[PDB]
């Protein structure tokens, strides 16, 4: 299950491979690669969504 | 067997690599996950949250709650600076201890542009105007109105809305600035000034309060990960 | 510039020294100034108008205590515990931030 | 604090002779906003009220001769006296705008010198 | 990459009503604003990324937890091996950096570096073979041993790792193995149902023990050692976030304090750095 | 817009000056799906009973005061049924909505910052030692905070500028938030659901959050005005359900 990635390269042959060896699933590598974000929640938990051009008030 | 050849470098113990390791308990059965709300995916969705600034940190205000408010009154006035601080999110007195500045001093690089939310927190009744600027660092900080209306500033009407997001532009040489700066990478300088002045009708307080606010806007980039000079101990903790 | 021309005071008690002058409060300070025969200059405090704000030296606060009321054009200075060492003319100037400029007349204070 | 040096302390010298006198700072009483000098320069007449002299280190006053000329930058300072006359023996005392408190001089005690 | 940060679409000179720059932050609202919104900018193709900032690689790093030593000695059995009720609490570099988050869901990794030094005094070694340390972890409710060379030290259930000296630090993983769905770094209550008892998270620290020992009597001579535990959160997932803490650690088992100054202190509320004149803006 | 009106089963609230409602995390309150359930027994779930406002006790604020701090759910151990479902049953779990209202005249001025702190867990006064629970929250009154430090033996240490959390008081802006200033804004409405680790727990030995308000620019006005203006906290249990029925137990 040779399951090969792209690597990690500063933007203008880079991929790696990558075996499980063990059986258990916390023994694998970190997951470095997720790259998920949503400020959404936090930004903005309003219940009436405010658009910027918008006056607040 | 299969004939090796160890490389430099075995035998070693690096703190920040990628390895797999053996399970000291293998076929554990891990308890489910459940959707607490609130999940922070990146630290950045923490830092682009506004916090309060203390920008009147000055001799005996440290140890009240006199560090958040900014005294503003109704006189000639025209000629008084309302605030100054240097520009720097990382090392200095004024917001090194904000939500931004604890998320900051945890690296060494940073970059983008950076906000200040000021809230006018007077009566209902006070009108008023106020130019905010800021100065590219080319030269000494302003000194009065004339010298700070030529860089980048927003001139700020206290109405029925009650915040103007003076939105600090990121202007450099440099992709990164460094986060415990110098004068090789120097931000420069922020600045209020007084245009009209607080006019009150009789009956109200003659003299209001300004809170100010930071966060990081939706460019802001951080990187060379590191320590924080900010939290100390002698022995274990017992 | 108008300064009394001297007060005659006992030990171990205060004096109050008046000034006052046509000029009026824009963003003038009050300054006052301790003159002794064999010694140089002395500056004991100031007084600004604009935002109102009190200023006295290290070596003099505890010492003089000055006030001044829009009203009477005058700005008043006063010591207390005088002791021989407190027998000096005083002096009263002002400072638009751009000089010093001038000062005037004095209460030759004798502590007798 | 900021204190204010003069040398020499006193001089006697004759009428018709060019003297000066040197007011070294502790600090450099100039600003880098508009580069002007923070020292003031006073006659203190024989028994007299002192009078202004050199204004921003530079500029004089009305009712005041070319023998009183502020001169210098930075943290030291004189006072070219050209052509002295009758009117010269007394104390001058520098002074400094910069830090608040304002101190003055050693001041120099400029005598005169009779036949 | 996938942290890629926006771009700012150019702007020219413009006069309108939509006013973006004037807002209210009474609605618990932070403003979004570009600097598009309050001056002219120019397009630029940013290129910049967050990466550097998840929370997995803000976390995967090891850091210091313990510092325990033994010696291999006769006399005062207390000193001949070592323990420790599992804390992330003692060192505070690492109990800072959780203490960000409420809550925390993750695997780990934990890396042993043990150094030994020899002891001082009469009849000493000159010759000693290697030394091997055992470092046995007992579950909550597992038989402690009183001492080396007891009946315990078999660990027939118990996960022993032996590491001779001289062999690269050892290493071991550990699943997610909390009683609950989360790490609790935060517990706003009591023990007993009475509210009573021990307030705090000193409660739900249930881990169990580790114990070291030399399995070498020597019996020639004195040598002490150093364990050194760091630990290092993986597949790491955080909830509700949290301020960071201002004033000292006091204690491993509260949240005490002393009360401190918000931050440092400046000369004057308008000090831009320099040393400045008096005047009238800055006196 | 400016105007909302809040009804839950037989209560209604009305306001004509407010900001808007800042909805928790982001997600609404709701009841417990079988995917994380792990009580084995039948839950109880009275809707109207239970889900009300209750309107707390009310406080007064002066011109020299720094804040206050309400402790949830034990502030309504005695608030009608739901202080009875909380004596009854060994298992609570239910989401709240924080409405806090405070009106002066247009010619005051101040402001106010309401926080809804999950998991606030709070220091002694007198570190080597520990709080007790009298100290924490009172029966039903509002604790205050202090401007200088605590010095009692058994106490949470009071003193505003360090939130009686160790944290800064400015950095509080995480947590769900609104700002009652009283130039634009009279009420403050806050939705938080249900934070904690485990599904259900037990609402007498785990205060879920504390609610906090904390006056940054202070009340002034003048003479001829009114000088007594009052704080109303009303909160109201959100789609609660319990497990574990047992005697009556905490009376
Ligand atoms: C001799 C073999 C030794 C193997 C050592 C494995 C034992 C360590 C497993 C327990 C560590 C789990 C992670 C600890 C986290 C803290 O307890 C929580 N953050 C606090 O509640
Ligand atoms: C895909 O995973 C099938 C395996 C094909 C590649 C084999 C790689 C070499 C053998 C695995 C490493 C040795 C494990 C003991």
């Amino acid at each position: 299950g040779a399951q090969v990635s792209t690597q990690k390269t500063g933007a203008h042959t880079i991929h790696y491979t990558n075996i499980n060896y063990y059986k258990d699933a916390a023994s694998n590598s970190a997951n470095r690669q997720d790259f998920t974000q949503d400020p959404s929640k936090f930004t903005e938990p309003m219940k009436d969504v405010m658009i910027k051009s918008l006056p607040a008030l | 067997g299969l004939p090796t050849m160890l490389t430099p470098g075995s035998n070693q113990f690096l703190t920040s690599d990628d390895f797999q390791s053996p399970s000291a308990m293998p076929q554990f059965d891990v308890t489910p996950e459940m959707k607490i709300p609130g999940e922070v995916h990146n630290l950045m969705e923490i830092a682009e949250v506004d916090s309060v600034v203390p920008v009147n940190n000055t001799k005996e205000n440290i140890n009240s709650m006199e560090a958040y408010r900014i005294p503003v009154t109704g006189g000639d006035q025209l000629h008084t600076q309302v605030f100054g601080f240097q520009m720097q999110p990382g090392l200095n007195s004024v917001f090194k201890r904000t939500l931004l500045g604890e998320i900051l001093n945890y690296y060494a690089h940073w970059s983008g542009s950076v906000k200040l939310t000021f809230v006018f927190c007077g009566s209902a009744m006070a009108t008023g105007k106020f130019l905010l600027a800021y100065s590219p660092p080319g030269a000494s900080p302003p000194q009065n109105r004339k010298q700070a209306m030529l860089g980048t500033h927003v001139i700020w009407d206290v109405g029925l809305q009650s915040s103007c997001v003076l939105c600090i532009p990121w202007i450099s040489q440099t992709h990164y600035r460094l986060v415990q700066q110098d004068e090789y990478t120097s931000a420069g300088y922020v600045t209020c000034w007084y245009q009209t002045g607080l006019i009150v009708p009789p009956g109200a307080p003659p003299s209001c309060t300004i809170l100010c606010f930071a966060s990081a806007c939706n460019d802001f980039s951080v990187r060379m990960l590191r320590d924080t000079p900010f939290i100390e101990q002698t022995q274990l903790l017992q | 510039l108008q300064q009394s021309g001297a007060e005659l005071a006992r030990p171990w008690a205060s004096v109050k020294i008046s000034c006052q002058a046509f000029y009026t409060f824009n963003s003038y300070g009050m300054q006052w100034v301790k003159q002794r025969p064999g010694q140089g200059l002395e500056w004991i405090g100031t007084i600004y108008p604009g935002n109102g704000q009190t200023s006295y030296n290290q070596r003099f606060k505890g010492k003089a205590t000055l006030t001044a009321d829009k009203s009477p054009s005058t700005a008043y200075m006063q010591l207390i515990s005088l002791t021989s060492e407190d027998s000096a003319g005083c002096f009263c100037a002002v400072v638009p931030t751009v000089d010093f400029d001038y000062w005037g007349q004095g209460t030759l204070v004798t502590v007798s | 604090d900021i204190v204010m040096s003069q040398s020499p302390s006193s001089l006697a010298v004759s009428v018709w002779e060019k003297v000066t006198m040197s007011c070294k700072s502790s600090q450099s009483l100039l600003y880098s906003n508009t580069q002007k000098n923070y020292l003031a320069w006073y006659q203190q007449k024989p028994g007299q009220s002192p009078k202004l002299l050199i204004y921003w280190a530079s500029t004089r006053e009305s009712g005041v001769p070319d023998r009183f000329t502020g001169s210098g930058s930075g943290t030291d300072f004189t006072l070219t006296i050209s052509s002295v006359k009758a009117e010269d023996l007394a104390v001058y005392y520098c002074q400094q705008y910069y830090s608040y408190p304002l101190t003055f001089g050693a001041g120099t005690k400029l005598e005169l010198k009779r036949a | 990459a996938v942290a890629r940060v926006a771009d700012t679409m150019p702007t020219g000179p413009r006069n309108t009503e939509s006013v973006p720059a004037l807002t209210a932050v009474e609605t618990g609202h932070t403003s979004q604003v570009v600097p598009g919104d309050t001056m002219q900018t120019r397009h630029v193709k940013n290129y910049h990324s967050r990466t550097e900032s998840s929370i997995e690689n803000f976390l995967c790093r090891a850091a210091c937890v313990y510092i325990a030593t033994y010696k291999s000695a006769g006399g005062t059995p207390t000193e001949r091996y070592a323990s420790w009720r599992i804390n992330t609490r003692q060192m505070v570099q690492l109990r800072r950096k959780f203490e960000l988050f409420t809550y925390l869901r993750f695997d780990m990794e934990i890396t042993f570096v043990i150094t030994s030094t020899q002891d001082p005094g009469t009849q000493l070694a000159q010759d000693m073979p290697v030394l091997t340390h055992q470092i046995m972890y007992i579950p909550p409710g597992g038989p402690v041993p009183n001492s080396a060379t007891d009946f315990a030290w078999q660990s027939s259930t118990n996960p022993s790792i032996f590491w001779t000296e001289g062999c690269a630090p050892a290493r071991m993983s550990v699943p997610f193995i909390s009683i609950g769905n989360a790490y609790s770094n935060f517990y706003d209550g009591w023990s007993h149902f009475t509210q009573e008892g021990v307030y705090g998270f000193n409660s739900l620290n249930n881990m169990g023990h580790i114990y070291v020992r030399h399995v070498n009597e020597q019996s020639l001579g004195v040598s002490t050692s150093t364990l050194r535990v760091y630990f290092k959160p993986k597949h790491v997932r955080a909830w509700v976030p949290r301020p960071p803490r201002l004033s000292p650690y006091v204690k491993s088992s509260n949240v005490n304090f002393k009360p401190t100054a918000v931050t440092t202190e400046r000369k004057d509320i308008n000090d831009v750095g320099t040393l400045r004149p008096v005047g009238y803006t800055n006196h | 817009d400016r105007v909302r009106s809040i009804t839950l089963g037989n209560s209604t609230i009305t306001t004509q000056e407010c900001a808007n409602v800042v909805v928790g995390y982001g997600v609404w309150p709701s009841y417990l799906q079988d995917n994380e359930a792990t009580a084995e027994d039948q839950p109880t779930q009275p809707d109207v009973a239970t889900c009300r406002f209750y309107t707390l006790d009310s406080i007064q604020w002066q011109k020299e005061s720094d804040g206050w701090w309400w402790k949830f759910p034990e502030a309504l151990k005695n608030m009608g049924l739901f202080g009875q479902n909380m004596e009854y049953h060994y298992l609570g779990r239910s989401g709240y909505t924080i409405h806090v209202q405070c009106n002066a005249s247009k010619f005051h001025q101040g402001c106010l910052l309401v926080v809804c702190v999950p998991e606030a867990e709070m220091g002694c006064s007198d570190v080597e030692r520990e709080v007790v629970a009298a100290s924490l929250s009172s029966e039903d009154t509002a604790k205050s905070f202090s401007r200088t430090e605590s010095n009692g033996q058994h106490t949470v240490q009071t003193v505003v500028y360090n939130a009686g959390m160790g944290v800064g008081v400015g950095n509080l802006t995480i947590f769900p938030h609104q700002w009652i200033n009283l130039r634009t804004n009279n009420s403050a409405t806050i939705v938080m659901p249900y934070i904690n680790s485990v599904p259900m727990d037990n609402m007498f030995r785990h205060y879920n959050f504390t609610l906090m308000i904390i006056p940054f620019a202070k009340l002034e006005y003048t003479e001829q005005a009114s000088n007594y203006v009052p704080i109303t906290v009303t909160v109201a249990p959100m789609c609660a359900e319990y497990n574990g029925l047992r005697l009556a137990s905490h009376q």
